[PDB]
Formats: C-alpha cells, sequence, structure tokens
C-alpha cells in the first residue's frame, strides 16, 4: 500500500488537502526512510518534504501522522550534519519537545529518538536543544518510582539520549544542565539493564572528561563506587565505559584519585591488565600511569595490591600502544616514589623490558624512558648502588641501546643518553 | 605528570530506526 513509493507520488500526496492522503504519504516516506541500503534523503529534503513533516508533528488529532513524520524526521537527522541541520532549520526542535508529552508512549518514544540524533550531531546542537527546555520533559519522563515498570526500549532510547546531551566538549554542556542531569544519570547508573548500564557509564565518561571541576560535579554524587562495581562486570560494554570513567576522574585531584582508590578500583586492575580485549588493556595502564603520577601513599597503594609485577609484564609483552602507557607508568612512579618504592620497582624486573623498548622508533616513548631510567639512577645514587645498576643495564643489553640513542635524530634524546652515558657509564 | 584522555563501542552519535 504505502511501500516503494516513489518521491513525486509521496509529493503529490503530501501536497493534497487531505489529511488522509498525507498520512498515506508520510508513510510511505518513512517507509523509503528506513530501508536497509540508501535512503533517499537528500531527494527528500530537495522535494522540500522537512517542513511538511514538522507541520504534521503538531496534529494532535491525527496521532498516527504524528509518529510517521517523527519517524520520517528521525530517520533524516540520522545523517549527515547538513541533513541534521536541514531538519532543525523547518523548526523541528520545539516541535519535538512538544510531542514529548504526547499521551503516547511510541510517539513520545519517537520524540526521544530525533533528538538524541539531533543532540548527537555536535555541541552547537545540543546547546540548541537545551535552551529550547529538553531536559525538562525528558527527565519528567523517567520520573516514576521504580524504572523497570517502563519499557525497555524506551528507557534505552531516553538514557541515549540523556548521554547525547552529556556528550562533546567544545564547549562542553552547559554546568547547569549537567547539574540537573546528574541524579537521574545516578538512578540509570544503578539500573539492571546492561545497555542502560552501558549508555549511563558512557554519560558519566563524557561528563568526567575535562577540568577537574566537572570531575568534581560527578564525584561528588557519590558515583564512585558503582563504577567500581561495573568496572567488575563481566560485560565488556560495561566494563569498557566504566573504565574509561575510573580514569578520566584519577586524571583529577589526588583527592579524587583517592576517592577512586578507596573505593577499591585497584583490586580488578590483575585482571584488567591482563584483559584479553587490547583496549582494555591500553586504558588500564593509562589510569595506572595517571595513578602512579599521584602521592606517595598512592604509588604505595599501588605496590600492596601486587600490581607493580603486572606493569613488568604488560611492559614485556602487550600492544605497543599499551607498552607506552606502561612507559608513562613507570616514570611516574620513578618521579614520585621513595626510594625503597623504586628499589621494589627494580627488583620486580623492570630493567629489561624497559631496555628492550628503547629500541623503538617513537621518539616519545624513547624520552619516557631515558628519563625513567634518570630517575632510578638518583634513587641508586642515593644508595650508592649506581655501579650495580649500571652493571644489570649493560648486562641486559641496554648500553648499547643507550649508546646508539646518543646518535639519534630528537636533541632530548641526543642529550639525555649522552648524560647517562657520560655519568653513569 | 596526569595526562587527561588525549558493542564495547561508544554509542552512536546518531542512529536511524530501521
Amino acid at each position: 500500500g504505502t511501500v516503494n513509493w516513489s518521491v513525486e507520488d509521496i509529493v503529490k500526496g503530501i501536497n493534497s488537502n487531505n489529511l488522509e492522503s498525507q498520512l498515506q504519504a508520510t508513510q510511505a516516506a518513512r517507509k523509503l526512510l528506513s530501508r536497509e541500503k540508501q535512503p533517499p534523503i537528500d531527494n527528500i529534503i530537495r522535494a522540500g518534504l522537512i517542513p511538511k513533516f514538522v507541520s504534521f508533528l503538531g496534529k494532535t488529532d491525527c496521532s498516527p501522522i504524528q509518529f510517521e513524520s517523527a519517524w520520517a524526521l528521525t530517520n533524516i537527522a540520522s545523517g549527515t550534519s547538513e541533513q541534521t541541520k536541514a531538519v532543525v532549520d523547518g523548526g523541528a526542535i520545539p516541535a519535538f519537545i512538544s510531542l514529548l508529552a504526547s499521551p503516547h508512549a511510541h510517539i513520545s518514544e519517537q520524540a526521544v529518538w530525533a533528538l538524541g540524533n539531533i543532540a548527537g550531531d555536535g555541541s552547537a546542537f545540543r546547546d540548541l536543544v537545551i535552551k529550547h527546555g529538553a531536559i525538562d520533559p525528558l527527565l519528567a519522563l523517567l520520573a516514576v518510582p521504580d524504572l523497570s515498570t517502563l519499557a525497555c526500549g524506551y528507557l534505552r532510547n531516553l538514557t541515549w539520549t540523556l548521554s547525547n546531551l552529556c556528550r562533546n566538549k567544545n564547549p562542553a554542556p552547559p554546568l547547569d544542565a549537567v547539574e540537573q542531569i546528574l541524579p537521574t544519570l545516578v538512578r540509570l547508573l544503578h539500573h539492571n539493564d546492561p545497555e542502560v548500564l552501558a549508555d549511563s557509564c558512557w554519560a558519566i565518561s563524557y561528563l568526567t572528561d575535562g577540568p577537574n571541576e566537572r570531575i568534581e560535579m560527578v564525584v561528588k554524587k557519590g558515583v564512585v563506587p558503582q563504577l567500581v562495581k561495573l568496572l567488575g562486570a563481566t560485560e565488556l560494554p560495561i566494563v569498557t565505559p566504566a573504565l574509561r570513567a575510573i580514569g578520566n576522574i584519577v586524571t583529577g585531584t589526588d583527592e579524587q584519585t583517592q576517592k577512586v582508590i578507596d573505593a577499591g578500583a585497584l583490586a580488578v586492575f590483575p585482571s584488567l591488565l591482563t584483559n584479553p580485549k587490547t583496549n582494555i588493556q591500553k586504558e588500564a595502564t593509562w589510569t595506572m600511569s595517571n595513578i602512579t603520577a599521584g602521592r606517595q601513599d598512592q604509588i604505595q597503594q599501588v605496590v600492596n595490591h601486587g600490581l607493580v609485577p603486572f606493569l613488568v609484564g604488560v611492559l614485556s609483552k602487550a600492544d605497543f600502544k599499551t607498552q607506552k602507557e606502561a612507559a608513562w607508568a613507570i616514570t611516574n612512579y620513578t618521579s614520585g616514589g621513595t626510594v625503597e618504592q623504586i628499589v621494589y620497582l627494580v627488583h620486580c624486573g623492570i630493567i629489561e623490558p624497559l631496555m628492550n623498548l628503547l629500541s623503538a622508533k617513537d621518539t616519545k616513548i624513547i624520552q619516557v624512558i631515558l628519563d625513567a631510567i634518570s630517575n632510578i639512577f638518583q634513587a641508586a645514587e642515593k644508595l650508592g648502588e649506581t655501579e650495580k645498576l649500571s652493571i644489570m643495564i649493560e648486562e641486559c643489553g641496554g648500553l648499547d641501546k643507550i649508546e646508539a640513542l646518543q646518535r639519534h635524530e630528537n636533541e632530548s634524546v641526543y642529550k639525555a643518553s649522552l648524560n647517562l652515558i657520560e655519568k653513569y657509564f | 605528570r596526569k595526562r587527561k584522555f588525549g558493542t564495547s563501542t561508544p554509542p552512536k552519535p546518531k542512529k536511524n530506526r530501521e
């Protein structure tokens, strides 16, 4: 009936003065725009149909055409930034916000979806959706005693749209909007649906990626223990955003990092640092690097949890990016650690993998490793053991690497390698 | 010395309803 229409037939039907013909044509457009391959979005836009769909959004007495037009506009706004912009330029934002209060759950769901696409375009349309007043009705849709009474798809769509309202960072979302959304986000973060949990964790990760004041807004809500719990989850779609959020949080002040530590996060890193998923290993090692850049008692907590051998393992064998994160962790550890902590690090076997990594073609990691070596040598000096560390570095073949670095492109590598060779060798 | 950042993939920014 409304399958495989031509855009010309759709235009004829919508340009008729017959609401039912308009509805059939709008459904035909929806079915065209919801097909598997190559939906004719640009042809629909060229025909000037967006303003008609937007007007149909306000037909309270014809809920079917409201739903059909909402779906069509949702699929148009899901495309390029120019197609989303075409939807916005037709006045769709306030119409969808008004539809958020529809008595029909499927229509309000479609409005939530469309606003999610518009906000997901980027920070400008996100902030414009916020300025039109979307947050209040969106959150009102979730103001129920128990989230389990809502349909799973409805709740997942609401969570995804809210996460898009927390997304992007040039500029970051308005502070007032973040504060208005956060409690509902915590609620959702305690839900039992894995997709809701994943998207809520992703929203928290968005909100924690930035200045330490944003991290503080998030941490003050008491979400860190739940984030650690989810970090322990069996589903990787949940562990990934939880780990991102935890890493973001430990990029902040020593007190925020301490909040992460007090919640028991380190006990999970034996698994994360050996996780078969490369991205998990990389981001866990990055998190560890930011924790080793903390205070000496926090480095000591890293030591007590037995995580130094796991850093040695990652440095010894892993994807090169994870090995770079591990080099960063080692340099931070040696820069901020006590003499006893650096001695412990050496006793765990860091020297050999550190040296084997000096044969890489990435200048940054070479600089990081040479700085770590300098710090360890300073500790040795304080202990009067410089010659023994020298012998160790020679035995594993690191002396030859440092000598080769003496003739390197970068000036810092040149200088540091020559300083090491002339002061300790 | 703290270094800020820069299915298991992040949620899609936009979603078509098939």
